[PDB]
Formats: structure tokens, C-alpha cells, sequence
């Protein structure tokens, strides 16, 4: 039941100090394996940062040495990461693992938690419905959408009718023209049911603790 | 400074196929103590999982298909019947400190052609009334991913001001879905009449067209 999930902030101003904790359950830190941290940049990039032996000894990546530090608290089976002098390249997803100490054997990866570094304030998103307009679709199977535009930063969780019915849904990855993220989600729902049965768009921007549902109609 | 350059980078195959890749270092990592290797994988949306370890020691997961080989310097991962869900990215890592990772391979399965189901969407009312007006255009469940798209405001082509975005392939029906969003202002918008988004796919010589005029105001 070796459950380890990281938690920390999500957005931070560059040239500051990022520091997130990783808590492990089911097993005891002072019992074996090394407890390291690893970050992943947009695809094609994974980087071992450093670890902390059950012994309490630590080994850092020469790259982030002099700017990183790993501590622990045996009393609460949770180990931490401290990265100072943060810039922008320090924006990636952060995972902690149980990479067996000594070398390697049977690892256990956390869920992850992204961290973007920027100056950008934290703005919420305005959602807009995407209704059709009486066509040959008003006979077949209709496709409805929902548009989230202008929020910061990632992530964003969208669902359709509070989870109720996901079959046939495509949520597209966010992009940005300036320093704002826009994203869209579509749902193809049977024509004979559209108007009558209402469809609601669901979006939550944790960072701003935002939550919005948006019904859709002709 | 110990590298692990992996190749190839991408890869298109069909249900069942010798998917065998290699990771080549700049030193040994299999035989020098306890340090060996490992190949993890990850579905776009979840942290890696264990598959191999010690260079060639399948996990309790689901071996037989995936297999680890090679040692010392050059290694090779091998899966014979490329299961459908297998789609993911594959990585290799060593342990001679600082533990470094290999580039990674994207594995997308090949399937039958499929014309995109295009649907266009006029600007939301709540939007127009905010100086912002953005037209959207969806292209769902097509393959191959190769596909050009274009807007024709009142006939002419519109270049800048559009943001495209693709969804990666899914397990259900190995296909792609892309979303195009031409943005502009409330003003210039009402300044024109018809809004078209044409798509060119290899599935049809003739471009797929869906558009609309403001005949309902």
C-alpha cells in the first residue's frame, strides 16, 4: 500500500524558492530504498534531481547542486524538495519516487503535480457554449461544444453533465497566443435527445478555485 | 554526463509487430554491481509504471509480450503483438549516478483512413457582447493526423489569428481529433457575412467544407 503523492503550489514567481512536500503511506521512510524527486518537461525530457537514503544521506544532480536540498521528517513519513533561484525552465511536472536505494530495483511513482514559473497573475476562465443552428445535424446525431478561454495557469478540468456520460467526448489541449490559455471540449450527443435532454458543460480552475457549469441550448 | 540516447523517436505499427528498441549509453550500467536498467511507460495523462528492471526481469504486471535484453552498454526492449492500448511513450533509465533517462519513443498504431466529421460553431452570444468574437471548427475522429485546414472570411483566406490543437490518439478508436479557432473582434466580425472552414484530408480529393452566413440576425 506504498502510497506516495506530492503536494505543493502550482504557480510561482521566477527567481524565488519552490518547495514541495511528498508524503508516503503504507511504508516507513527509515526502512529502505532511496526517496528521490524527478521532474518532466514537455515530453522528451525527464531529469533525476536527487534523493534521500533511508539512512538520511543525500545525493543531488550536479546540475541542480548549490540550488537544491532534500529534507525529511521520520515522524510523518514525508520528505521534501527545495529549489531556489527558480527561473522559467523550471516549469515542468514534479514526481517523487521510491527508486530503491543502492542503485535500483522496484520503484513507486507519485501522481505528479505541475509547477509553472512565471510573472503572469492568476486569471480565471470565462466559458462559452457552442450551440449548432438547425441543419442536417438536427437529424442524425448532434455535436455540441464548450469553450474555455483566457485563464492562468494550467490545469483545467472539464466534464460533461457532471461526469454523467463521457462516451464520445474529446477535450483538446490548451494553447496560448499571449500569456493566456484557451482550450475547448466537444461532445457528440444523439440528435433525438439534444433539445429535450439538457447538456451541461463543467469546468474547474483549481488555481483560482473556480467552478462553472454551463447548460447549452439552441 | 552519462548519456542514454534512445532510438527511434516515433513509431507507426499495426496490431502485432516486433516493436524492438534500443538505448545506448556512454558506459556500462548493467554489469558493475547492483546498477542495471529499466523501461517504464506512460499513457498521456498518468505517471510512468514499471515494466522492466535489472535489465531483463519482467514485472508482475503483464510480461511475455514486453521483454528486456542486452546488457552492459546497449540494451533492447521488445514487444511482439503490439497490443492496442500499448500506445504510449517508452523510456529507459540507468543507475551509475546521476541517474539519467533516455529520450523516449512515441508509439502510435496505424489504422484505416477516416474522414473527419466537421462541424462549425458561431460565436457565443455572451462573447460577442464582450468585444470578443471567436469562431470555432471541430474535426473529429479522423486518421491519418496529416491534415490541412483553412478559413475563408467572406471568401478570402485568413492566415494569422488562428489556434489549432490536436488530441492524441485514443484506445477506443485509434483516431485523431483537431480543433481550429479563428479569433477576431466583435467589430470586424459583424463586418463580414459568411464564415467557412475548409479541411483537406487524404480521404477526399475535394476539400470538406462547412460554413455559414449570418442569415438569422
Amino acid at each position: 500500500d506504498v502510497q506516495l503523492q506530492e503536494s505543493g503550489p502550482g504557480l510561482v514567481k521566477p527567481s524565488q524558492s519552490l518547495s514541495l512536500t511528498c508524503t508516503v503511506t503504507g511504508y516507513s521512510i527509515s526502512s529502505d530504498y532511496a526517496w528521490n524527486w524527478i521532474r518532466q518537461f514537455p515530453g522528451n525530457k525527464l531529469e533525476w534531481m536527487g534523493y534521500i537514503s533511508y539512512s538520511g544521506s543525500t545525493s543531488y544532480n550536479p546540475s541542480l547542486k548549490s540550488r537544491i536540498s532534500i529534507t525529511r521528517d521520520t515522524s510523518k513519513n514525508q520528505f521534501f524538495l527545495q529549489l531556489s533561484s527558480v527561473t522559467t525552465e523550471d516549469t515542468a511536472t514534479y514526481y517523487c519516487a521510491r527508486g530503491y536505494y543502492g542503485s535500483s530495483h522496484s520503484p513507486v511513482w507519485g501522481a505528479g503535480t505541475t509547477v509553472t514559473v512565471s510573472s503572469a497573475k492568476t486569471t480565471p476562465p470565462p466559458v462559452y457554449p457552442l450551440v449548432p443552428g438547425s441543419l442536417a445535424q438536427t437529424n442524425s446525431m448532434v455535436t455540441l461544444g464548450c469553450l474555455v478561454k483566457g485563464y492562468f495557469p494550467e490545469p483545467v478540468t472539464v466534464t460533461w453533465n457532471s461526469g454523467s456520460l463521457s462516451s464520445g467526448v474529446h477535450t483538446f489541449p490548451a494553447v496560448l497566443q499571449s500569456d493566456l490559455y484557451t482550450l475547448s471540449s466537444s461532445v457528440t450527443v444523439p440528435s433525438s435527445t439534444w433539445p429535450s435532454e439538457t447538456v451541461t458543460c463543467n469546468v474547474a480552475h483549481p488555481a483560482s478555485s473556480t467552478k462553472v457549469d454551463k447548460k447549452i441550448e439552441p | 554526463d552519462i548519456v542514454l540516447t534512445q532510438s527511434p523517436a516515433s513509431l507507426a505499427v499495426s496490431l502485432g509487430q516486433r516493436a524492438t528498441i534500443s538505448c545506448r549509453a556512454s558506459k556500462s550500467v548493467s554489469t558493475s554491481g547492483y546498477g542495471y536498467m529499466h523501461w517504464n511507460q506512460q499513457k498521456p495523462g498518468q505517471p510512468p509504471r514499471l515494466l522492466i528492471y535489472l535489465v531483463s526481469n519482467l514485472e508482475s504486471g503483464v510480461p511475455a509480450r514486453f521483454s528486456g535484453s542486452g546488457s552492459g552498454t546497449d540494451f533492447t526492449l521488445n514487444i511482439h503483438p503490439v497490443e492496442e492500448e500499448d500506445a504510449a511513450t517508452y523510456y529507459c533509465q540507468h543507475i551509475r549516478e546521476p541517474l539519467t533517462f533516455g529520450g523516449g519513443t512515441k508509439l502510435e498504431i496505424k489504422r484505416a483512413d477516416a474522414a473527419p466529421t466537421v462541424s462549425i460553431f458561431p460565436p457565443s452570444s455572451e462573447q460577442l457582447t464582450s468585444g470578443g468574437a471567436s469562431v470555432v471548427c471541430f474535426l473529429n475522429n479522423f486518421y491519418p493526423k496529416d491534415i490541412n485546414v483553412k478559413w475563408k472570411i467572406d471568401g478570402s483566406e485568413r492566415q494569422n489569428g488562428v489556434l489549432n490543437s490536436w488530441t492524441d490518439q485514443d484506445s477506443k478508436d485509434s483516431t485523431y481529433s483537431m480543433s481550429s479557432t479563428l479569433t477576431l473582434t466583435k467589430d470586424e466580425y459583424e463586418r463580414h457575412n459568411s464564415y467557412t472552414c475548409e479541411a483537406t484530408h487524404k480521404t477526399s480529393t475535394s476539400p470538406i467544407v462547412k460554413s455559414f452566413n449570418r442569415n438569422e440576425c
